């Protein structure tokens, strides 16, 4: 029973945006099941874009019906979604999910029962970059790292290849004037562990297919 | 008066064919319980036939309804079928039947109605109400002041 959005992170006007989710545990052509794509701007609400039966066909918003394409392989288990012309507003969180739904004189479309994680995919004219890590010392004792001058979001940041939870703490990245980002993350760890435990962090940016590791030191 | 004579046609244009609906009828017309008079079926031959005067429809549909292939289980309308004159909300529905064979028949014996044509089936993509049909005398003095 898993969903899993793909696909860049990025793309630029006056052009096609594709991306795709992987079906796991069920198939793709299964009867009774649905499947489709909805997209949330930053901060706004959701917006459904189209919907894809257990056969061939599909169904769209009118309102980017135009645009929109999707398409299920079925020996794949997977989904694609196309949408061509961009533009500023098509900046968005695009989720995958699955649709049940109600047969009567048509079979009607129903409840999303499970949703995926969505892919942020940003429309712009510029390039991404990926981040310039840097470590920051600990002085009970609270260190972490700098991730800087990057594009577009999202990063993800894990501590000791996820072996740390406790006490982490990832902050909002701030649009810089440059048109970059900056974010930051922090471990509030015990003072007396500064000398005996590693303590790395795992700065990923898929935009650009970077992945830094960093070992904070104190002094 | 109860005459056979009782009654005068002086041109065919005074034949007049009213189409009355199924909302006029104080019958549920919801797209979720109206669709449960149309079903599926093979064998039967769609017939149309031609009406002159309608009343304004309080709710119409425009649908789409094919088998899971994309291959429309309704039928392409002909040239003359064109959408219902006068509807205040038309419900557009657009999808498919997983097992489902033959044309739309409605269950009442009542007719889709288009414009100045009822019709034994529902045709895709064209709006329709539900509705009968009555047939008439009236003259074009009669005729003019009431549409005037
Ligand atoms: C009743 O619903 C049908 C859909 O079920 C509506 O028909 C749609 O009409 C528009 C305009 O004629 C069609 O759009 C155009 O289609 C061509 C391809 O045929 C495309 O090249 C154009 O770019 C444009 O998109 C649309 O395809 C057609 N849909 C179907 C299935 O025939 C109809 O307009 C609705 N009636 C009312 C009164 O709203
Ligand atoms: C004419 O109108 C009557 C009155 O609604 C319709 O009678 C309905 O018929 C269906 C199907 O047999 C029944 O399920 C309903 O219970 C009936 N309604 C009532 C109030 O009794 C009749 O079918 C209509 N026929 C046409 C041609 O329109």
């Amino acid at each position: 029973l898993q969903l899993q959005e793909s696909g860049p992170g990025l793309v630029k006007p006056s052009e096609t945006l594709s991306l795709s989710c992987t079906v796991s545990g069920v198939s793709i052509s299964d009867n009774s099941y649905y499947w489709g794509w909805i997209r949330q701007p930053p901060g706004k609400g959701l917006e459904w874009i189209g919907t894809i039966s257990y056969s061939g066909n599909t169904y769209y918003n009118p309102s980017l019906k135009s645009r929109v394409s999707i398409s299920g392989d079925t020996s794949k288990h997977q989904l694609s979604l196309k949408v061509s012309s961009v533009t500023a507003a098509d900046t968005a969180v695009y989720y995958c999910a699955r649709q049940r739904i109600v047969s009567g004189f048509v079979e009607w479309l129903s409840k999303f029962d499970y949703w995926g994680q969505g892919t942020l995919v940003t429309v712009s004219s510029a390039s991404t970059k990926g981040p310039s890590v840097f470590p920051l010392a600990p002085s009970t004792a609270a260190l972490g790292c700098l991730v800087k001058d990057y594009f577009p979001e999202p990063v993800t940041v894990s501590w000791n290849s996820g072996a740390l939870t406790s006490g982490v703490h990832t902050f909002p990245a701030v649009l810089q004037s440059s048109g970059l980002y900056s974010l930051s993350s922090v471990v509030t760890v015990p003072s007396s562990s500064l000398g005996t435990q590693t303590y790395i962090c795992n700065v990923n940016h898929k935009p650009s297919n970077t992945k830094v590791d960093k070992k904070v030191e104190p002094k | 008066v109860d005459s056979v004579c009782s009654g005068t046609l002086q041109k065919t244009e005074d034949v007049h064919l009213m189409g009355f609906t199924l909302s006029g009828q104080k019958v549920a017309d919801s797209p979720l319980e109206a669709s449960k008079r149309w079903a599926f079926r093979t064998g039967v031959p769609p017939k149309n036939v031609e009406y002159t005067e309608g009343e304004e429809a309080k709710t119409c549909y425009n649908i789409s309804v094919t088998d899971p292939s994309g291959k429309s289980l309704l039928l392409d309308p002909p040239s003359n079928i064109r959408d219902y004159p006068k509807c205040k909300t038309v419900h557009h529905i657009q999808g498919q039947n997983p097992h489902a064979q033959g044309i739309a028949l409605h269950l009442w014996g009542a007719f889709f109605l288009y414009d100045r044509v009822a019709s034994t089936t529902m045709y895709r993509g064209k709006v329709f109400t539900e509705g009968n049909i009555a047939a008439m005398i009236v003259n074009k003095t009669v005729h003019r002041m009431i549409f005037s």
